[PDB]
């Protein structure tokens, strides 16, 4: 009610999270008034809190004695193979 | 060692060409440390290894321990701490990048590291996040597979469930947004997650700052052809 966990930008990010994976396409901001390690820690804050909201909002969260489990979707993003689809 | 329908984690290979120097060396250590288990290091001082003149050795150390990734330190006067990344397709070379290790903020270095943090357990699947426009450009080749290689490499083992308590600590590889005559650089910095309630049903979300903070400078490119590289596209 104190501390927005709420995430703004002119674009939005967009998601893979099959690869728990976040998109902020959203220009880098490297201002020259700060060190680059705290702009790019904020970015990422900013990126891993629309990443985690994305991931506990929509995915199907299961309890059991198996603990408390994501259910993900597939991977969005095609990868190359290592090794040829196998002889049928 | 025989064709799978479902692939698991693509096996990575971390090697070194000759006098290579210590913060790569720590680079492919930790690196060697997140693909666990299913990497290998090879602490040979490699020579004659040059994969943009033959990747021939390169496919011979990978297919002979069976990898799909090769992570290839090497350092000379022209291209100083480079970092080679190259993945393997059908026993060859399917596409490479150079990526050249720059300097620190400014007189710390890169500290002797073996592994990420002693927060983060070995093996644990990442949280990632691409910042920057240039990852959003259809028309990039070069960020393009650079975001399909750093996923094929740090994503381990997908599979359709996680635990909520193993969203431990996310990768993020922010692309600088590029200017006309300068070689792309991008950032990788690794955080630990903190989450602290915020009143909402959603906790709000801190970072602590954990692993080597790398800073590289892209070098050459080496695509690979349309026939093969849709060949290796295909999913069962």
């Amino acid at each position: 009610e104190r501390l927005p966990i709420t995430v703004s930008k002119p674009t939005p990010y967009t998601f893979d999270l099959g690869h728990l994976l976040a998109n902020d396409p959203n220009p880098l901001e490297l201002p020259k008034s700060e060190p680059l390690n705290a702009s790019l820690k904020a970015t990422a804050r900013d990126g891993v809190q629309s990443l985690l909201n994305q991931l506990l909002t929509t995915c199907p969260i299961t309890s059991s004695q198996q603990g408390v489990l994501l259910t993900l979707p597939a991977p969005s993003t095609i990868l190359p193979r290592h090794k040829p689809l196998p002889t049928p | 060692k025989e064709p799978q329908l479902i692939e698991g984690a693509k096996r990575v290979l971390l090697l070194h060409g000759s006098k290579c120097p210590t913060p790569l060396h720590t680079v492919l250590k930790v690196f060697h440390s997140l693909t666990t288990p299913h990497s290998v290091l090879f602490h040979k001082k490699n020579e004659n290894i040059h994969p943009f003149e033959s990747t021939e050795s390169l496919e011979f150390l990978a297919n002979k321990n069976d990898c799909g990734m090769v992570i290839f330190g090497s350092s000379n006067k022209k291209r100083p701490n480079c970092l080679t990344i190259a993945r393997i397709f059908d026993s060859k070379v399917l596409d490479m990048a150079e990526l050249l290790l720059l300097p620190d903020a400014n007189g710390e270095g890169i500290p002797e590291m073996n592994r990420l943090s002693m927060h983060v357990a070995i093996g644990l699947r990442p949280l990632m996040l691409f910042s920057g426009s240039a990852w959003d450009d259809t028309t990039s080749t070069t960020h393009t597979m650079l975001k399909s290689m750093l996923v094929d490499l740090f994503k381990g083992e997908t599979s359709d469930k996680i635990d909520v308590e193993g969203l431990q600590y996310a990768l993020m590889v922010g692309a600088e947004e590029p200017t006309a005559g300068l070689a792309p650089i991008i950032h990788l910095r690794w955080y630990k997650i903190v989450t602290k309630r915020s009143g909402h049903k959603l906790p709000r979300v801190e970072l602590e700052e954990i692993g080597p903070k790398l800073d590289f400078k892209v070098g050459r490119i080496q695509e690979a052809p349309r026939d093969v590289m849709k060949e290796a596209m295909k999913q069962g």
